[PDB]
This record gives structure tokens, sequence and C-alpha cells, in this order.
């Protein structure tokens, strides 16, 4: 929503660590969203750029910020398997039980793609294992349907 | 042989006449086009999968086709792009010299076979296979000025009335429509569809049922009951013809007795096949005709006929329809012909003036005036013999050769005039002696000149084809010229020339000519004395000579090489590129500005701007665009500030002020193909199944690591588009089955409403057009709209998409490249200031090796051709040298003497190099072809000085120095003349502005400088050369 | 199949013919459309024309037409070949 805002959006999704630093020095927006409601935090989370996420979070970026479809950066991180980014977000205040418009939590997505390490971490930060999507499925359900034996053990 | 025709001038006249007759004939039956075919044969397969994403297209269509492209002959490479608009193109590119017809049929025969492997909706749309030719003869724009016609309305009209006639017109090979004909459009309304429990599926079923072609049979058909008196055809239901009918299509009979019509749940109108591309011409709606010349045709004739046909159409146009002509190569090509007939006429005139000045004789003024056209005539014939076209390249190949044509006439005649004026012989016995003095050298010259040009025909690929035009034109012109000078001129001299009595050097004559005759006869002595002095001290000049060779070498290196020089072509483009997710609305906002600039801030130079939204040289899409800007005549745009290259940077600057767009402008290249010298074309390749994300990454790495060498690599860039947000909708199979909803009903509802669907055909006013079902736009814009669509479940209950789907944002590709079968990413860039391309390439190659495992790379396009076909330039010129030496050695009966002549070469080159580098020009093709002709003449001039000199020694028993002086004295005059005539001859081209200027400049300014130096230097250096060589051995 | 002459022309003959222009050495082009549902389009080439190359070129242009043609006409197949029109002979077969 500004010359630098958009510029920052570009920089975060490509992970130009330095250009981010500068824009950060310059006061570029941390709430600059594109047409789908993604902020540079989302972009950095989806694309796995740890330094940026840490940087943006220091500069007051919204960690529970949410796309036009209800999805917070934690979702994107959990789903796309970036352990380190998940830990940071969580440690920095992220909602672990955030439900997108479909009722899908970050636990759900990690479960589906079978990133167990991410699951434990989310479990450790107290993710509701019993929470269910619009279709009424738990992350355990996701696991048995996908036939992940190891993952279903954890989710008990 | 010259003595044969000296006693038989009738025979010579016959031969002469026969040459002219063939030539005149061949001038008529010879094709005219701008450039001949240069690019090696390419064939493009194109299909469209209505409503598909780049991956869907690639994975259901592109791969299947690529997978079936085997057994085809003479492939070099195969590239394909699959994009977000539903379209794939696959380009197979064949070896140079492959029959394009054969290549095209082979490609299509394989596609045919692969066809049943493609989705329904794609075989239904078909997949077209064409030749790749980025050469339009012209583009006819068709606009509506009184605003009563949408671009669809225009397009349809153009199709229904204008297109077929233009197709049938003489000389036109292919015609392309810049729009689509009408299409029956059913614009669904999901709200209505719900109150009557209807899905898109019923709407489609109804349409296939009621808009159809039913076979019946015959009354009284065979075998009949005998005694049958009548046989008639039974004619059943036929195709629908109107919107009224389509709207009367019956969907449902409600239980209460009510009727549900297609128009009850839809809006129905004649519309377009697709709406991806918005064409505007100076802000008004627009359509067009992209027209291409046919094989062996004549651009000029064809263009004329195209215009005359549109004329015949004018009376019937609806209100405010108008033809305009935003692209026409034809006025251009006209200029090129005019300018080269001029140059060939001017030169005869210059030669007449010179011939008369020095020789002071009218009967002699005629000999070259006959011989030169006769040679130019028969040249045309031999050009037709190998079936070349009158084109930009062969025409300039003539002007370049004009010097040698002129020379051979000048030479043969002058030497007869000299022999009389020195010995008091009769014309007949004089020519017999004079021809006897030069005949062997002439045969020799024809060989030596062959070995200079003929090698150039042998270069490979695109460039080779270009050289080949010049190489062949110039070898034939040369060889006729030598034949003529051995058959015609000898006879013409012997029978046309006024006697001269011994010693009469016209020194005792009138005013101007007596004074000239003495000022010249004197300057001949100064010259003589100069060479005598020069010969007393040869070391001084072997040193001077080594300096010019170094200068030549140094100059050469520091001269930028190009292919063909840019040209104000009457038009130029400008690219706009909004970012990811930008609507076509927004793109039009920019385009209207770009149009605004050119119409306001360049009222002077711009006649029109054709704005095309949705299309772009990097890709297709709602967020791309291109604007074709057409300029007023060159006569209305004078002075470098009003030529294309100015307007370019000025417009590029103003557009850098555009907030959220990437807008620049640029001029088209000469020949539409070869891109950039110093420029390269790179393919990054997935050789191990890594996928998109990993490949984008290897690309990123290679780009970033190339940006860290701005001294070799400059402007290294991706050719394709970047990933963009996508809307991923997941169907819940479980809940679908549990509610009694079908998968196919769900999916067909999604895709038909949101993507469109080609149902079948109908007939509109006698023409067969398509029928499309889609949602009215206001129900297919935003994600919230998805659940506004209802699908019927087996139990007859209406269920909203919101109940069995889930949606999320995720990034994916809107354009996916492949190269020789595998996923790829195209990379462009050029060599940095002053570096070669093979250097920049070698670094890219080196830099690429350090990429992640599984990533490979290939060189395509011009780079492919370089990596295999530039290395010949030495090897070929080594052959030249060897043959040249060999011929000379044969000529002079000496392994040693040839060096005396060969040494002349840099004397020509240095001026040319000075002259180019001066002006700020380049080492482009014209320049190089000009070098060869410069070198040719000087080599010739030399060959004669040496031969005469040597002759005097061997025959009259003269000393080395005595003969070199005498030779150089004799050979002084005809060298001055030829040069004098030629330097003037090329002067017009040297100073030309606009209108095919850039070309004329290139051929001219490098011939001028080179002729200056090769004349001055050779009259001093050649005598030295002979003497030192004869001394050393 | 089953289509009248006007239909067979509007939906097939026209479509093909309008894609049939711009071919090397094409003197003239006759065609007809009967009531069985049959289209026959004949292109005649300047004497000297390589017949096999001529065929290929027509093959190539016909491709561009194929998809625009009705579904059921492509289902029948559409052939492209050098042709004659004169019977060299008629071999008769009878039973004695
Ligand atoms: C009337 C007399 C005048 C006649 C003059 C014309 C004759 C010219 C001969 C045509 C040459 C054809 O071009 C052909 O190209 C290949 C290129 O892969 C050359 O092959 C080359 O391979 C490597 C390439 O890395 C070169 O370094 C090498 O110098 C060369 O041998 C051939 O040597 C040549 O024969
Ligand atoms: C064709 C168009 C342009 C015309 C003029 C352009 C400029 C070039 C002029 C010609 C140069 C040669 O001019 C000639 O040079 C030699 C020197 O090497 C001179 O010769 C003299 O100098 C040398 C040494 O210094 C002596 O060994 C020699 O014995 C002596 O006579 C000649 O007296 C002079 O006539
Ligand atoms: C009496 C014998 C006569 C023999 C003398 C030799 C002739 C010299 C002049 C003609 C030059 C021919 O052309 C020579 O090779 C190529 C031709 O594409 C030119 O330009 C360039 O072409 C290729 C391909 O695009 C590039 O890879 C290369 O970097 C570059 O050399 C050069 O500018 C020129 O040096």
């Amino acid at each position: 929503g500004s010359d630098l805002g958009k510029k920052l959006l570009e920089a975060a999704r490509a992970g130009r660590d330095d250009e981010v630093r500068i824009l950060m020095a310059n006061g570029a927006d941390v709430n600059a969203a594109d047409v789908v409601g993604w902020t540079p935090l989302h972009l950095a989370a989806y694309w796995g750029h740890l330094e940026i996420v840490e940087v943006l979070l220091k500069n007051g970026a919204d960690v529970n910020a949410y796309d036009t479809l209800g999805s917070t950066p934690l979702h994107l991180a959990a789903h796309f398997g970036h352990l380190e980014i998940v830990e940071v977000l969580l440690k920095n205040g992220a909602d672990v039980n955030a439900k997108d418009d479909n009722g899908i939590t970050p636990l759900h997505l990690a479960a589906n793609r079978g990133h167990l390490e991410i699951v434990e971490v989310l479990l450790k930060y107290g993710a509701d294992v019993n929470a269910q999507d619009k279709f009424g499925k738990t992350a355990f359900d996701i696991s048995i349907n996908n036939g992940n034996e190891d993952l279903a053990e954890i989710l008990q | 042989m010259p003595n044969f025709f000296i006693d038989r001038p009738i025979f010579a006249w016959v031969i002469a006449i026969i040459i002219m007759l063939a030539g005149g004939l061949a001038i008529l039956k010879l094709p005219v086009a701008q450039y001949p075919t240069i690019a090696p044969p390419a064939v493009t397969i194109s299909a469209s999968y209505p409503g598909a994403d780049a991956k869907t297209v690639q994975d259901t269509v592109t791969q299947v086709i690529e997978q079936n492209m085997n057994g085809i002959d003479n492939l070099m490479y195969m590239s394909s792009n699959s994009d977000s608009t539903g379209t794939v193109q696959i380009t197979l590119t064949f070896e140079s010299g492959t029959d394009a017809d054969i290549a095209q049929v082979q490609v299509q025969n394989k596609l045919q076979l692969a066809m049943p492997l493609l989705p329904q909706e794609v075989q239904q749309q078909g997949v077209s296979v064409e030749k790749s030719s980025s050469s339009f003869l012209m583009v006819v724009g068709v606009i509506n000025t009184d605003g009563t016609m949408t671009q669809e309305d225009i397009s349809d009209y153009v199709a229904a009335n204008m297109k077929d006639a233009i197709s049938r017109t003489s000389g036109v090979g292919d015609v392309q429509l810049f729009g689509s004909q009408y299409a029956m459009r059913i614009w669904m309304n999901p709200n209505e569809l719900n109150k009557f429990q209807l899905t898109p599926v019923d709407v489609i079923t109804a349409i296939k049922a009621q808009n159809a072609q039913v076979a019946a049979g015959q009354l009284g058909g065979t075998p009949p009951v005998k005694g049958q008196q009548l046989n008639a055809s039974i004619i059943a239901q036929t195709r629908l013809t109107s919107t009224e009918e389509f709207g009367k299509i019956l969907l449902k009979v409600n239980q209460d007795g009510s009727r549900v019509l297609l128009r009850d749940v839809a809006k129905i109108e004649l519309g377009g096949e697709n709406y991806d591309i918005i064409a505007e011409f100076n802000g008004q709606p627009a359509s067009g005709l992209g027209i291409k010349l046919a094989t062996g045709a004549n651009a000029l004739d064809t263009a004329a006929a195209i215009r005359a046909e549109l004329a015949k159409m004018e009376p019937f146009f609806p209100s405010g329809l108008k033809i305009v002509y935003p692209y026409d190569t034809t006025p251009f090509v006209k200029i090129s012909i005019h300018e080269v007939v001029k140059t060939l006429v001017e030169a005869i005139i210059l030669v007449f003036l010179v011939m008369y000045l020095f020789l002071q004789n009218f009967r002699a003024t005629l000999i070259p005036t006959i011989a030169v056209p006769v040679v130019l005539l028969g040249t045309f014939a031999v050009l037709a013999a190998f079936g070349f076209s009158i084109n930009t390249l062969t025409m300039f190949g003539m002007v370049l050769a004009i010097g040698l044509l002129v020379d051979d006439a000048i030479v043969v005649v002058e030497n007869v005039e000299r022999v009389m004026a020195e010995e008091g012989l009769p014309p007949k016995e004089a020519t017999r002696k004079s021809m006897g003095q030069i005949q062997g050298a002439l045969v020799g010259i024809a060989m030596v000149l062959s070995a200079v040009f003929v090698p150039m025909a042998f270069f490979g690929g695109s460039t080779g084809a270009i050289y080949r035009q010049f190489s062949i034109t110039i070898v034939s012109a040369m060889a006729l010229s030598v034949l003529v000078a051995l058959i015609l001129t000898p006879a013409l001299c012997a029978t046309m020339l006024k006697p001269i009595a011994k010693g009469d050097h016209g020194e005792g004559k009138k005013g101007f000519f007596g004074w000239f005759n003495r000022m010249f006869e004197k300057s001949t002595h100064h010259y003589t004395d100069s060479v005598g002095g020069i010969l007393r001290s040869t070391g001084r000049y072997l040193v001077l000579y080594l300096i010019i060779v170094v200068g030549m070498a140094y100059l050469f290196v520091r001269l930028p090489s190009s292919f063909l020089p840019d040209e104000d072509q009457g038009v130029f483009m400008t690219m706009v590129q909004l970012p990811a997710g930008a609507t076509q609305e927004r793109t039009q906002k920019v385009l209207n500005e770009v149009t605004h600039y050119y119409l306001t801030k360049e009222k002077n130079n711009v006649e029109s701007v054709f704005a095309v939204n949705g299309f772009n040289f990097a890709g297709r899409g709602q967020n791309t665009g291109i604007a074709f800007v057409s300029l007023k005549d060159w006569a209305d745009r004078p002075g470098e500030e009003n030529k294309v290259e100015a307007i370019t940077m000025r417009a590029t600057r103003a557009f850098s002020q555009i907030k959220d767009a990437m807008v620049f402008a640029f001029n088209l290249p000469a020949i539409v193909e070869l891109g950039t010298a110093t420029g390269f074309d790179f393919e990054l390749i997935d050789q191990a199944g890594l996928g998109h994300e990993k490949l984008t990454q290897a690309r990123n790495q290679l780009l970033a690591e190339a940006a860290k060498h701005p001294d070799m690599l400059t402007s290294v860039r991706p050719n394709g588009l970047e990933d963009t947000p996508q809307f991923k909708i997941d169907i819940d199979q479980e809940k679908a089955q549990a509610l009694g909803v079908s998968i196919n009903d769900i999916n067909t509802t999604l895709g038909a409403a949101w993507g469109g669907s080609y149902v079948n055909d109908f007939i509109d006013r006698g023409r067969v057009k398509k029928v499309y079902v889609m949602s009215e736009a206001k129900y297919r814009m935003l994600p919230d709209d998805i659940g506004d669509w209802y699908v019927r479940a087996a139990d007859g209950q209406m269920v909203p998409f919101s109940a069995f789907s889930s949606s999320r944002w995720e990034y994916g590709s809107p354009r996916l490249e492949r190269y020789n079968g595998l996923p790829s990413m195209e990379i462009l860039g050029q060599a940095a200031p002053g570096k070669s391309t093979g250097e920049a390439m070698e670094l890219m190659e080196q830099l690429a090796s350090k990429l992640p495992t599984g990533v490979g790379y290939d060189w395509t396009g011009m780079s492919y051709q370089e990596r295999l076909s530039g290395n010949q330039a030495p090897s070929l010129y080594a052959i030249s040298l060897i043959v040249v030496f060999l011929c000379l050695a044969a000529l002079y009966e000496s392994w040693s003497i040839p060096f005396s002549v060969m040494l002349v070469v840099p004397l020509g080159v240095i001026g040319a190099l000075l002259a180019a580098t001066f002006r700020g020009l380049t080492n482009d093709v014209y320049f190089q072809v000009g070098l060869l002709t410069t070198i040719g003449l000087s080599a010739k001039n030399a060959i004669l000085i040496v031969e005469f000199a040597k002759d005097l020694m061997d025959k009259e028993g003269k000393g080395l120095i005595e003969a070199t002086l005498d030779a150089v004295r004799m050979r002084l005059r005809p060298i001055l003349m030829t040069s004098l005539a030629f330097i003037l001859g090329v002067m017009p081209l040297v100073i030309s502005t606009g209108a095919g200027s850039g070309a004329q400049n290139a051929v001219g300014t490098g011939v001028m400088g080179g002729m200056v130096t090769a004349t001055v230097l050779a009259i001093f250096f050649v005598p030295v050369f002979f003497v030192v060589v004869r001394r050393r051995f």
C-alpha cells in the first residue's frame, strides 16, 4: 500500500536479506498486504526465509495476520515444513489453534503433509489435537486416512 | 577469345543481345520481397484448453505431444511454453535447408497420431500446426469510429466478409484474424439455475440435444418396393441459427405446467470466442488482418492487389467502418528499389563524365555505357537461374559490385586508347595488342575474385544464408563482367573507337582539356618521380607498411560487431507489464496513458498507436500488453530528433514515471529474427525431476552469481513470467458422496461456469460458429462467489459448493517452459561492453557448472547457431588465401611474385576501418561485404601493375626498377578513373538520412574510406611490394 | 453422414476451401457437395508441379481446417491424395 510497502513485499518473498534490512531501517510497512491479504510475514513463512521472519517480527510485524481466506503465517510455515520458522512464530506469540475459513488449523496442515517434527512442536505449544475442520476431521483423522503409522502414534 | 570476337563483332553483338534478352525476361519473372528466407525452418504446434491453468495444460497436453514428437527428421531442438490462458505452443526447429513442407507434414502426422491421447475438450478445439514465420507483408487494421461496433462486431464482420477475399487475392500466402468471429454466448445465472434446480450440466445437455444435426434417411430408398414412384430425402432437425432459438431451448417443465427456457437462467448474445485480448486503435475498438507474402510472389504487386480489393469492399461497410494500414513493408521495399536503380544509373553517368574527361572521346564514352547494363542485365538472369529474389540483400550486392563492373570496362577500353596514343596503331590492331596485354590477368582476376567471394557462400545457419545472398550475386556479376570484357568490349573497341596517331597525348589542345591534359601529363611525372624516390629508399616503407598492418589490427579489434544495422522502419513497439494479479482493466489504464503520450507529446511524429491488451513478448495474461506505434512519413519527420531511436529513449524515459507498471519502448530489428550479437540465449534444464520450485531456485542462483560479474555478463535476465497467487479449491470426496453429489457434476459445474465450455457449433448467417456456456461475469469474480453455485445431488436436493469444498491461497506458475522434452527456464543476456559473446557464453557455461545437481543447461537460438557455426570465418578465409596464392602463382609462373599482390590487402582495409570507426558505425555484414569488394578491386589494380611490370621485364628485357616505373606509369590513369567514378558513385549512400538510411550508410561509408586509402596507398606501396619481393627472391 | 448438400457445404466445404488458399502453383479449385453428405474438392496444379509435394502442401493447409469441421465429419476421416477423373478401363465381371 506504499512505494516501500510493496518493495518490501517483493524483498521478503524472494528473501533478499539485505534489502529487507534497509527497508526496515527506512520504515517500510510490515502490514503491507497484496491482493490476497498476504503480508511480508506470510511471504517469508510460505517461502522459508528464517532471517527475514525474525527481522520482520522484531519490527512489530503482525504474527496473527491473516489472508482473505483466513490463513495466518503459522499455517503456511507448518504446512510447508519449515521447523525453525514455526518455532520462531510460536515463540513470538503466534496462535497455534488459529482456524482458517475452512476450520483448518496449522496442526491440520502439518499432519496432512506429515511433518511430524512440526506436529510435536505445535503439540508442545498446546495445539488442540481434538479440533476439527468444516468437514469435522481431526489431525488424527488426516493421519489414518493418509496412512501415516508413525504420525498417528503421536496424535494417539 | 578476345581476338576471336575482334574479327566477329556481330557474334559478340548476338551474345550481347541474348544476354540482355534473358536478363530483361528474368527481371519480369523474378520475385520481389524485403528479405529472403533467413531463419532455418520452424514449425509451431498450438492448442488451447479453455479455462485451464498452466500446469493442467502442460501435464495433459504439452507433455503428451512432446512425448510423441519422434521419428521426425532433421530436428535440432524443440521448445514449448504452457500458460495460464489455456494455450500451449510447441516449436520444433529444423536444420537449415530442411524442406519446411516436409518438416511440417512430419510434425503434423505425429500430432495426428498423438491426438486421441489428449483431453476431449482439446481434440474438440483442435491443435493447429503451422510454419513459423515472423514476417508479415502488412497488417490491415479495421476500426469503428462512430462507436456502434465492439471489437467483436468488427472482428466478425472482417471474418464474414473481408477475410476470404484477401485470402484469395493474388500473391497473398496467409491471412490471420486479429479477433474471433462471433460465438453464441450463454451467460449463466447461478441464482436462477437454483430456483429451478438446474446445473450448468443440464444447460449443456439441452444445448447438445436441441442444437444438433440429426440424420434421418430417404423416402423410397434402396432397396425399394418396386412400383415406388418417388425418391426424396428426409430432412430432420438441423442446427440452430439465432439467439432467439437458443433462448427458446427447453430445460424443464415445472410440475405446475410452467416452462423453464435457456433464457430463463441465462443472458444470450452473439459474442466473442474469447475475451482475453482487447484491441484498440487510437483508443477506438479494433480488429485486423495479419497478411504474409506467398512463395515466389511479389510484395509490390501483392500489396497493390490487397489495397485494390479492400477498395472494392468499401461501398458495403456499415457506418463508421474504416480500413487503415498500421504496418506495411511495401513502401519501404519501394524505396529500396528506387534507390538502387538510381545508383546503377548515377554510376553510368559518373563513368560517362570520367571517361570523357580523361579520354576526351565520345565513341569511347559509349563502350562502358553498353557493357555495364549488359552485365547487370545478365546478372539478373543468373540470379533467376538459381532462383534468388530481388530483395534488400541481392540489390545491395549489386551496388557493391558496381565498382568491379565499371572497372573492367574502364580498364579494357583505356588500354586500347593508351596503345594507340603511344604507338599510332589502328583501332583493330591496337585492341588485339591491348587485349593481348591484359587477357590472362583477366582470367586470373576472375579466379582470384572467385576465391574471395565464393567462400562466403559457405557460412552456416542464419548468417550464412545472408552472406550467401551477397556471395552469389557478386560472383555472377563479376564473372559476366569478365566474360563481357573478353567478348563484347574487345569487339566494341575494335569497331567503335576513333584512331589516335603516335605521340598525340592531346597536350597540344584547346582550353579545359588541353590544360587538363597537361596538368595530368605533368602530375604523371611527379608521381613517376615520387615512386623512383620511394624505390631508392624501400626500408622506410616496409616500416610504414608494418604500421598500417598494426593499425588495421588494432582498429579491427576496437570496432563493435553487429549483424544488421537498426532502421527507422516507420513503426516501433513499446512493452507494458503490470505485476502478478493485475486485472486487464488496470492494464488498459496504463495502455491508454502510453497511447496518450504518443498522441499528445508526439503529435508530430505519431500517426497511430495500436494497443493490444493481454499479450506481450514474455507471455500472455490479463496483466500484460503491447502497443504498436505507427509513424508519419519520413518526409514529415526530418532530423535525428524525429527518427525512431530518438522517440524511443524519450518515450522510455517518460514511462519510467509510471507507478505500478514496467513500461518501455523499442525499435524492431532489421530482419525480424536474429536478436542481438553480443547477445545470448540460454536454457536452464531440469535433468533429474526436481520440479518448478527447485528450478526457479537454480535459476535464482545462476542469475545472482552472474550479476556478480558485470564486466562479462550484462543484462542477464529470465525470459518467462514469475509465479503468482492461485486459488486452490479442494473437493471433499467423502462429503460429496455422502450428500449424493457427483464428482463430474461438481467439476463440470465449476469449470463450465468459471472457465467456460465449448458445447457445440451452430450456423450464423451461413457460417459455422461456436457455442459457449459460461457464467455471467458478476458471479465469477471473487472467491465469495464460489458457494453461490449449486449442484444437484442424486436425491434431487440442491447443494452449494460451500458444502463440499475448501479453499486456500498458494503460489504456482502462470507460464511453464520446456526445452527438448524436459522442464526449462529461458535466460537472456548480452556480453558486457567490449567483450565477445563466446566469452560471456563461456562464463555462463562456467557459472552454470556450479549449480545444484540435476541442473543442466543448453544453448538455444542464435547461441545454438554460434556454438556450432561461427568457427568457419578463419578456416574459410584460409582457403581463400591458399587459392588466391595458387591462382596468382599460376598467373605469374612464380611461387614468389604472388606475395607482391597479396600484400595490397590492408591498404584497402585501413581506410574502411578508419571510416567506420569515425562515423560511429559497426563491423556489420554490409561493412564486411564492402571490405571484400574493396579488397577485390585493389587486388585487381595490383594484379595489373605487377603483370605489366613483369611483362616489361620478361619480354622487353627491362630492369626491375625501369619496368616498375613504366608499369606504374601506364597503370596510373585507369586506376584514377575507376576510383574517381566509384568514390563519387557511393557518395549518396554515405550521407543518406532516413528511409533505408542505416543500411546505405553501412555499405557506403566503408567502401568510401577503403577506396580512398587503397588508391592513394597502392599507387606507392604496390611498386615497392614488387621490387622488394623480386629483390628477396 | 445424413447431411444435405447445403449443410455439408456450409459446415465442411466452405471451411476447408477458405483454408485452401496460398499453395504453390495452384491453377484452379473445383468442389461439390451432394446430398449423401459428400464433399469433394479438387485442386489442379500447373503442369510441371511435383505432385507429391503439392499433396503435402494441401495436407498441411487441411490440418488447419480439421478442428473447425463438425465432430462427425472428422470421425469419418477425410482423405488427401493425388487424383484422376478418367477411367482407364472398366473390368466387368459376370456369371455364366
Ligand atoms: C573457385 C575456387 C574457390 C572455392 C572456395 C570455396 C571452398 C570452401 C570449402 C567449404 C568449407 C565447409 O565448411 C566446413 O565446416 C567445418 C566446420 O565444422 C570445418 O571443420 C572445422 O572443424 C573445427 C571446428 O571446431 C575447426 O577448428 C577446423 O579448423 C575445421 O577443420 C570444415 O573444415 C569445413 O570443410
Ligand atoms: C593520390 C592523391 C594524393 C596525392 C598526395 C598525397 C601525399 C603523399 C605524397 C607522396 C609521398 C612520396 O614522396 C616522395 O618521398 C621520397 C622519400 O621517401 C622522396 O625521395 C627523397 O627522400 C629520400 C630520403 O628522405 C631519398 O632517399 C630520396 O633519394 C630522395 O629523392 C621523394 O622526393 C618524394 O617525392
Ligand atoms: C585476398 C584474400 C581475402 C581474405 C581476407 C579476409 C576477409 C576479411 C573481411 C570479412 C570478415 C568476415 O567475417 C568475420 O567473421 C564474422 C562473421 O560472422 C564476423 O563477426 C562475428 O560473427 C560471428 C557470428 O555471428 C561471431 O561469433 C564472432 O564473434 C564474430 O567474428 C567478423 O566481424 C569478421 O571478422
